[PDB]
DNA sequence: CGGGCTTCGGCCAGAGGTCGAGGGTAATAAGAGAATTTATACCTTTATCGTCCCATAG
RNA sequence: AUACCCUCGA
DNA sequence: CTATGGGACGATAAAGGTATAAATTCTCTATAATGGGAGCTGCTCTGGCCGAAGCCCG
């Protein structure tokens, strides 16, 4: 065994140790005799023998001496496999710099010499000298000299100045670094300079120097004086048929390097002139650079082809970018594929398998069984029987297939559900038969899809297939507890048609003694499928745990509902099946049955539902005909009216009265209203388009029109599509996004004109083009999500912490978006839950909330609860099994070893393909309550609230808040806390239209410095619209009026100076430009009076932005520290708003440029959490100021809005898991034990602080600040280098690991995947634990 | 910050300019002057002259060919007369080994116009540099011995010892200087003296002293440096020709720089085998060698 | 085998003024581009600070005055011919 | 079921024409990881492909009717090791 | 009034779904002739190892 | 039995 | 009277000589010839990285 794969620089001595010879000849194989030549790229002396256990001459052919090397044949006789491990070396006449440590964005060789990459490139390209060992001379070691400059320096000095050129000079510089002295000097000079940029550069210098010192790495090794050569089979020449040979790019590059090296030696040995020698050295540097990588500087090309050569960097990068196609993809055996086909006679656990595919896949199993039964003696006979397809081979094939599950997956597997185990059944054909109910999970229709089939071999593999990924096990979606193996289109249609009702039908009225009599009457044809009848039933209810009570009851229902209830298992009431059985109702029924009865009865119920749905959709000859699309009669009248209106509006525009810009909006609004009215009329006609006779007088009933059934049942189609099918198509958008001024009046039944078809083509082309980019972005996003959240696996059971996130129902707006029940279902409680009256414990502790608990919480008036979240659970290297709540694919709590991180990433990324103001008006009646409001009462009781943080809530009678609204600054509210307000009332009468400035104090104000023409302007509007004064702009004012700002000095009614609480200075708010101060100076202004009034995306890109924690073009400016805010000096061009908190004055405040509008009013509480200027928030400021839980709530809500817009439901556990993975790193402020500023894992800092507490001193513990990293940045910054190297930027991370000397302990999922070990999660957890037991404990 | 290597090759080479054919004649005259100087230096080494007499004896005994020994002057019968004269000069110089110095100067004058095949040139160079290597090795041996054992100071080392290396005068003088280091030297008298006996044997083989051999080898080195400088000037002149001719074979399955470097090697070979008395332009002869080099390079890569 | 007809940008001159985030400002009347049937492509960019820069297909941005002078226009004749 | 593999990386080739097998790419490997199924994943990326001494031994086990699945180490990781070494950066193990 | 110091603008790197499936295309010209090394081929000389006669120890 | 290009399906 | 060590024996394989044809690399030819050319232009964003230009500032 082994562990902890290391990475470091290759020493010339260790490079020699690796090699088995010195490659010296460029050519590979002689054209006359086809054996590799001496000292060539395939020489037998170096790389090994061509034929296993053979030599060059054949002197020794026996298989006995496997290590002896013959006398005439120096090529040691050994196995042919050895050509894969044996490498050689090339001795270069001069050293050449390594391309990776040169051209990486932070140049390691440049950083180690404190000289810019440009200067090093000048030296390497033989353009300028560099100075080595300055000695006692004016020249410095870092000084570069030109030809004339160097000649002058040599003439002036003569000696004591070693100046060189090329990579030889760089090598001479590197080995004279004296890393100890440089580290000491740079550490001494690190705190001397207070510049942030310089301190950052010297900190990076320190990091590199300490990495080199600790890692046992030598700086001179960066410039390789000797380079290896790949073993011949890893750079093979695959002979083309016809005697041609196909040479790999590696062979071409190696040949080029060898040729240039041989040229170098034989031109230095004859003392060629300096210019040509330096040109040859440059060529050798370029050739080695092209061998190592390409396109960085030179972009070398091949012969007679514009395609660049493939270097080793591109080889290790793999295909598909950096996603290793050989170490992660790894085409497998015992596999096949074919087109899929629906099999309606299949049970949920089994799938059809063609005879030939099954016979080919299970061939070794068939051979084994044939030999065991003795029917075949030699394997040749077994092959003859299996190829003859003798009748007895089908019996043994059936025996090997009986209990051997197989794996089926679609091409894009967006989640674990995309590959499930099926117990194959032999079928006659070439297509793979699929169960209809698993198509939804696979997202696989039968329009040409193909599926790959894989045969697990080991008993471990078969048991994992049967116990974890058998199709019956995964009924519920891992993304949300809602079922995924649910009736789809056709079976939903059948079940819906069965459970309908007709006003008058054959067989209506009589009573049936049992469901059996109902079936007997229906099959005999004496009763309609949907006829209102009476039937008594024997339902067994599971109301009490462990006690199944059966009761007999007579229910008024239909024949179809009674028939379908005969399928329902024995734990559910009949009332669950007495409705119309729409798709959502059926899905909820399956979900309820799973959580009540079990799993086996649930799969039986699902199979029975599918069978009956198919049977009764076949019995009902439902069909689509031209008469089914019922065009409403009023559509013609509505269209004519709208055409008359648009003609009138066009005439008005021609008159010039109406502007084109307003006419566009008017006509689009008119046409949208007409389209909505037409659609409403069509739906109202279609839905009730049934007139029936009930023993005389005619009556109406729900329609039996086929298209209406297909919509209402939810089987297939939507109202938006019937809007096109039977109503006007409505407005359509031009490619620029502007809605075309004329709509499509015709529907698909009437047929569109040519122009309308062309517009619909605009729309359809836009959508179809968007689809492919949506798929690509979703794939990239889910790949990044998986690679950032893979190491997270449940390890502990209960971490022990009591921190979590306060979860409350999402009530953004007037309606409840998500009830509290759905948010905390399957979660775990973090603290006590209390009644409306305290001291009464409802939910004690971390009890996993289930259906019973959510019903209990709904019965009580619990509104806000705190639950344990993965962002909590401070356990190290994993997550506790509580803080990650109930598993979603299973009904119970998660089990140790569940890779919830990968499940989270798959859950978030799977539905990506589905992606792309004055006053408050209370909705319903409820007791109004205030939250986070800080305002004093007005003179008359207006209660104007100037605080920016504040909201208005209308709590229900029970106590839960039914609706909440954001109350803005300066809002007058008729405070009636505890007094119920009727629905539609306007309790708060805010009307900002401006930035009002409240006046918390009263008295006769003293507007000091109000200059009419310099600071203010008594400009009155027309018709005496305002008796006020307009403040003069700072630049529009005079030279002296530019610096003068109006100030309303705080005085009382008699002239007494007043000041705001907390600060001695008065609340004399300045009046800036564009102000509205109506109150006369010296007039008593009431408390809260308005003094100064100043007038003021979505889809996959948005969720990607949130998961990368990006900064938009204009981020929202937020307050830094809570306290007394000030005014920003606009003269300097950037507003500086100093903050003076009452608890402690901190004068530090940044300057915000006035390029973006700032809506901040001075003289109020800063409220660090609050916002200073509008705009989309920058995830960071929220994290570093509001906290972690606040950032968690904001990010979760932001992602969930995007997902809920398309109606896809995803549990928040997954988003919180990804958030935990991103917040995994923290930066340190005052270390005492580490570097000043460093990005270290929070686990590392926590461990260091815990050890320091019980250690040398007590102050050794470090203080740190949490930092947020994007997924593409958090994934590349992992401690393991193998995980990052196979994600992205392989070169950068590999060079960083090389210089840093990183070690990778294979303790993640991808590490064990690439190295071929058992996964540290799932069933490999036991193996990993035993390995840890045997390793750590001796 | 151009990254194109061809571009910087053009920049660095573009400083030098061409020259008319009289300039080529002058450069070839410089080459001839250097080789004449080094050959005249070789004349002051009796072993080399005896070796050229032996090669002539092989010529007469048909052990060597006319084209494998001589390369003209500034038919074998003129060679007969010239080597008879040089042998008579050698014998008259050896007879009176004062006036012997004048006799060797006349010997160098007579052997000065002669020109020989490069193989014999490298043989003569190998002999003289081997004598130099022996002297230098004795220097290093004595130096490491005394410095690392007796701690005898480097100042008196580089003051009194040099240029004799053969007589007991320096050992005795250091012994009479009476430091403790001279007392420690007495343990190392035997090895140093027997190595100096070998040096004296080498000198008696060559009949010359250390200072004389140093003078001749220094003059030969100066002549070689002059010839090397002339060749450098000439090849830097013809770099333009080599790039111009290298244009023909770009897409021949080989890089441009490899082609021009092989053509450069060919043109240095051409310079090594170019004479001005042919009365021809250089380009005519350089084209053949450059074509040979480039074509062979491309043929090797098939 | 069949040669599928290709549709490509027509040779001539093209003017672009699409709103872009490169300037991080309101708007910038973008470059004027010349495309030949065969030969080098000339672009007439427009700097954010109300300046015109010209770059050949395979070069960096250079001030339009350099090209104007190289064409033979005087440093004062061009100003009078264009600005007034 | 079994057949000739690629000469550089000992993995089955692709496409009916070269026999060949379907590839458990990154997404399907993630899907197996989301399941607790690690033994089938390890056997899938170890025994069915990329292991010389594993394939033959697993064939033996299947023929005799026992399913032991001695793991071994994939050959593609060895290829990666030699390529990284040829890039002049050392790789080893801590044993 | 030079100088840290923040900020901004130009420039380069890297990354962009998966799994199929099929088809096609993949890369040239000095002769002479001299010389040096190398694989070959025959032959003799010495040691080696298979081989058996012979005296003797029990 | 290696790389590009083209076309096609989900 | 028999099994075993001891010594004689001899047929041959390796070692060295020793030329010898293959073969495979090396060296020459003398009007003159004295800075190459394909290189794309229709991503898109993000992110980092230097380098320059305002911006406080004492
Ligand atoms: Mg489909």
């Amino acid at each position: 065994e082994f562990d902890a794969i290391r990475i470091g620089l290759a020493s010339p001595e260790m490079i020699r140790s690796w090699s088995f010879g010195e490659v010296k000849k460029p050519e590979t194989i002689n054209y006359r005799t086809f054996k590799p030549e001496r000292d060539g790229l395939f020489c037998a002396k170096i790389f090994g023998p061509v034929k296993d256990y053979e030599c060059l001459c054949g002197k020794y052919k026996r298989l006995k001496h496997r290590g002896v090397i013959c006398e005439k044949c120096g090529v040691e006789v050994a196995l042919a496999k050895v050509r894969r491990e044996r490498m050689g070396h090339i001795e270069l006449a001069s050293p050449v710099a390594h391309i990776w440590f040169l051209k990486s964005l932070p140049s390691r060789i440049g950083l180690l010499l404190d000289m810019t990459l440009r200067d090093i490139e000048r030296v390497l390209y033989f353009e300028s000298y560099v100075v080595i060992d300055p000695g006692m001379t004016t020249l410095e070691k870092g000084q570069l000299l030109n030809d004339e400059q160097y000649f002058e320096a040599l003439e002036e000095f003569g000696d004591d100045f070693d100046a060189r050129m090329g990579a030889e000079a760089v090598h001479e510089l590197l080995n004279a670094i004296d890393l100890e002295h440089e580290i000491g000097r740079l550490r001494e000079e690190i705190p001397q300079t207070n510049s942030e940029t310089k301190i950052k550069k010297l900190s990076k210098r320190l990091k590199l120097m300490e990495a080199f010192q600790g890692s046992g790495n030598k700086p001179e090794w960066m410039v390789l004086t000797v380079l290896p050569v790949l073993p011949p089979d890893l750079r093979p020449l695959v002979p083309l048929d016809g005697g041609r040979f196909a040479t790999s790019d590696l062979n071409d590059l190696y040949r080029r390097v060898i040729n240039r090296n041989n040229r170098l030696k034989r031109l230095l040995d004859l003392a060629a002139p300096d210019i040509i020698v330096r040109n040859e050295k440059r060529m050798l540097q370029e050739a080695v650079d092209a061998l190592l990588d390409n396109g960085r500087r030179g972009r070398a090309i091949t012969g007679s082809n514009k395609r660049p050569l493939k270097s080793l960097a591109d080889m290790i990068k793999g295909k598909q970018g950096r996603f290793r196609q050989n170490l992660l993809g790894k085409r497998v055996d015992y596999s096949g594929r074919s087109v899929i086909t629906v099999g309606p006679t299949l049970r949920l656990h089994q799938c059809g398998l063609p005879k030939k595919m099954a016979l080919e896949l299970f061939k070794p199993f068939i051979f084994g069984k044939l030999e065991g039964r003795g029917m075949a003696t030699t394997i040749k006979a077994a092959k003859k029987m299996v190829e003859r397809e003798l009748p007895e081979v089908w019996d043994v094939l059936a025996e090997v297939i009986r209990e051997h599950p197989v794996l089926l997956n679609r091409a894009p597997t967006l989640h674990r559900l995309g590959i499930q185990a099926f117990e194959p059944v032999l079928i006659e054909g070439k297509a793979i038969q699929l169960h209809p109910l698993v198509c939804a999970a696979y997202n696989a229709d039968f329009d040409g899809d193909q599926m790959a089939v894989h045969v697990p071999l080991t008993l471990e593999a078969q048991l994992e297939a049967r116990a974890l990924m058998m199709s019956t096990n995964n009924i519920l979606s891992p993304a949300n507890g809602e079922p995924i193996i649910v009736p789809s289109q056709d079976v939903v249609m059948g079940l819906y048609y069965m459970t309908r009702e007709a006003i008058n039908a054959k067989g209506e009225g009589m009573a049936f003694a049992d469901l059996q009599e109902v079936d007997r009457a229906y099959r005999s044809g004496q009763a309609s499928l949907h006829a209102r009848v009476k039937v008594r039933i024997n339902e067994k209810i599971k109301g009490e745990d462990g006690q199944l009570t059966a009761n007999t009851r007579i229910v008024d229902t239909t024949v179809g509902r009674a028939l379908l209830f005969q399928v329902v298992p024995a734990g559910l009431p009949f009332d669950v099946v007495n409705q119309s059985m729409k798709k959502k109702a059926i899905s909820k029924l399956i979900n309820h049955c799973y959580r009540v009865v079990g799993l086996k009865d649930t799969v039986i119920f699902a199979d029975q539902l599918m069978y009956t749905g198919f049977a009764y959709s076949t019995i009902s000859g439902v069909s689509i005909g031209v008469n089914d699309f019922v065009i409403p009669d009023e559509k013609a009248r509505i269209i004519n009216a709208a055409t008359d209106e648009v003609k009138e509006i066009e005439s008005q525009y021609a008159s010039g009265l109406v502007t084109q810009g307003e006419k566009y909006n008017k006509v689009i609004d008119l046409w949208s209203k007409a389209n909505d009215e037409v659609s409403k009329a069509m739906m109202a006609n279609l839905s009730k388009e049934k007139v029936v006779d009930r023993e005389g007088k005619e009556v109406d009933q729900e329609s039996f029109n086929s298209m209406y059934m297909m919509a209402d049942s939810g089987a297939r189609g939507s109202a938006a599509q019937i809007r096109q099918l039977a109503g006007m198509r409505g407005l359509m958008a031009k490619p620029d996004g502007s809605i075309i001024e004329t709509p499509i009046t015709a529907n698909f039944r009437e047929g569109l004109n040519v122009l309308q078809y062309f517009i619909s083509t605009h729309g359809a082309r836009k959508g179809l083009a968007d689809t492919a980019l949506k798929t690509a972005n979703s794939g990239y996003l889910t790949r990044r999500l998986v690679d950032v959240a893979q190491d997270l696996v449940v390890t502990e059971i209960d971490c022990g912490t009591e921190h979590g996130l306060l979860m409350s129902p999402h009530i953004e707006g007037g309606d409840v978006v998500e009830p509290l029940g759905e948010r905390v279902l399957g979660r775990v409680i973090a603290r006590d839950v209390f009644k409306p009256g305290s001291d009464e414990v409802i939910v004690p502790a971390g009890t996993l909330i289930d259906e019973k608990w959510v019903d209990f919480l709904e019965v009580m008036s619990v509104d806000e609860v705190v639950v344990r979240s993965p962002i909590t659970c401070e356990t190290r290297h994993g997550i506790c099994a509580m803080c990650y709540g109930r598993d979603l694919a299973r009904g119970h709590r998660v089990n140790i070893g569940e890779a919830v991180g990968v499940i989270a990433a798959q859950s978030i990324g799977e539905p990506g393909t589905q992606l792309t103001a004055d006053n408050v008006q209370v909705k319903n009646g409820g007791t109004i309550r205030l939250h986070n409001l800080k305002h004093v009462v007005r003179a008359d009781g207006a209660l104007v609230a100037v605080s920016r943080s504040g909201e208005l809530a209308v709590a229900d009678d029970f106590g839960r808040e039914r609706e909440r609204y954001k109350l803005p600054y300066g809002a007058v509210i008729s405070v009636k806390e505890g007094d119920k307000v009727d629905p539609g009332a306007i309790v708060a009468k805010w009307d900002p239209h401006t930035h009002p400035i409240v006046t918390e104090v009263d008295g006769t104000v003293a507007f000091v410095g109000m200059e009419e023409g310099i600071t203010v302007k008594r400009q009155t509007d027309e018709l005496t619209g305002l008796t006020n004064i307009e403040v003069m702009d700072p630049k529009d004012r005079p030279a002296a009026g530019k610096d003068i700002r109006p100030a309303v000095k705080l005085i009382d009614a008699a002239g007494k100076d007043l000041l705001l609480p907390g600060t001695d200075v008065p609340a004399q708010y300045f009046l800036p430009a564009n102000a509205l101060v109506n109150l006369t100076d010296g007039a008593k202004v009431s408390i809260g009076d308005v003094v100064a009034r100043i007038p003021q995306t979505g889809g996959l890109p948005r969720v990607a932005d949130l998961f990368e924690a990006r900064r938009p073009k204009e981020p929202s400016i937020l307050a830094e520290i809570s306290g007394t805010i000030s005014f920003g000096k606009e003269t300097k061009g950037k507003r500086r708003l100093v903050i003076t908190p009452n608890d402690g004055s901190d004068p530090y405040e940044e300057l915000i440029p006035k390029w973006r509008h700032l809506n901040v009013f001075e003289g109020e509480q800063v409220n660090r959490g609050e916002v200073i200027s509008d705009g989309p928030s920058n995830p960071h400021d929220i994290l570093r100021l509001l906290g972690v839980s606040s950032l968690a709530k904001y990010i979760v809500n932001e992602i969930q809005d995007v997902y809920r817009l398309q109606g896809v439901k995803i549990n928040d556990k997954h988003i919180e898991t990804i958030l935990r993975q991103m917040l995994r790193k923290v930066e340190v402020s005052e270390s005492g034990d580490s570097s000043f500023i460093k990005g270290d894992q929070v686990e590392l800092t926590q461990v260091l602080e815990e050890n320091e507490q019980l250690g040398t001193e007590d102050k050794f513990p470090a203080k740190y600040e949490r930092v947020l990293l994007g997924i593409t940045k958090a994934s590349l910054s992992t401690e393991s280098f193998i995980s990052a190297a196979s994600f992205q930027e392989t070169t950068r991370v590999l060079t960083e690991a090389a210089v840093t000397g990183k070690r990778d302990f294979l303790r993640g999922l991808k590490e064990n995947v690439v190295v071929g070990r058992l996964i540290p999660a799932g069933t490999g957890l036991a193996y990993h634990s035993e390995r840890k037991r045997q390793r750590d404990l001796g | 910050r151009t990254t194109d290597p061809v571009r910087m090759y053009m920049r660095e080479m573009g400083t030098v300019e061409l020259l008319t054919r009289e300039g080529e004649i002058e450069i070839a005259k410089r080459i001839e002057e250097g080789i004449r100087e080094v050959m005249s230096a070789i004349a002051q080494f009796p072993g080399t002259v005896d070796s050229i007499l032996a090669d002539y004896n092989r010529i007469v005994a048909e052990g060597g060919r006319l084209s494998d020994v001589l390369s003209g002057y500034i038919d074998p019968e003129e060679a007969r007369l010239r080597f008879t004269a040089v042998s008579e000069q050698l014998d008259k110089a050896k007879k009176a080994l004062k006036q012997a110095t004048a006799e060797l100067t006349g010997l160098a004058e007579l052997f000065m116009p002669i020109k020989l095949v490069p193989k014999q040139f490298d043989a003569l160079v190998a002999r003289v540099r081997s004598a130099l290597e022996g002297v230098r090795a004795q220097e290093r041996a004595i130096m490491q011995l005394c410095v690392r054992d007796a701690r005898m100071p480097r100042a008196d080392f580089l003051r009194l010892f040099p240029n004799h290396e053969t007589d007991e005068k320096w050992v005795d003088s250091v012994l009479k200087s009476k430091p403790k280091y001279a007392e420690a030297i007495e343990r190392l008298r035997d090895d140093i003296l027997r190595n100096q006996q070998k040096l004296a044997a080498l000198e008696s083989e060559v009949e010359l002293t250390v200072a004389e051999i140093k003078e001749i080898n220094r003059a030969m080195s100066i002549g070689e440096a002059k010839a090397r400088r002339a060749k450098k000037e000439m090849v830097e002149a013809n770099l333009r020709l080599v790039i111009s001719i290298a244009k023909k074979y770009t897409n021949r399955g080989l890089q441009f720089l490899d082609l021009i470097q092989e053509g450069n090697i060919g043109l240095m070979k051409a310079v090594d085998k170019f004479e001005y008395r042919r009365g021809y332009k250089f380009s005519t002869y350089a084209t053949w060698w450059i074509r040979q080099a480039i074509t062979r390079s491309i043929a090797d890569q098939a | 085998r069949v040669i599928v007809s290709q549709l490509h940008r027509s040779p001539g001159v093209f003017f672009d003024h699409d709103r872009g985030k490169t300037h991080s400002s309101g708007k910038l009347l973008y470059s004027a581009r010349i495309i030949p049937y065969r030969g080098s492509w000339l672009d007439f960019e427009f700097d954010p600070k109300d300046c015109v820069f010209v770059r050949i297909d395979r070069r960096r941005k250079l001030p339009a005055s350099v090209l104007l002078r190289a064409l033979g226009y005087s440093t004062e004749e061009i100003l009078n011919a264009f600005y007034a | 079921s079994t057949g000739s593999y690629s000469l550089v990386t000992q993995q089955p080739l692709g496409g009916k024409a070269q026999f060949g097998g379907q590839r458990f790419g990154e997404m399907e490997v993630w899907a197996l990881e989301a399941y607790g199924a690690a033994y089938t994943l390890q056997e899938m990326l170890t025994v069915k492909s990329d292991d010389v001494n594993g394939r033959t031994k697993m064939y033996k086990n299947i023929v005799d009717g026992d399913h032991r699945m001695e793991a071994g180490m994939p050959e593609s990781f060895n290829v990666l090791i030699k390529e990284i070494r040829s890039l002049g950066i050392d790789i080893e193990l801590e044993t």
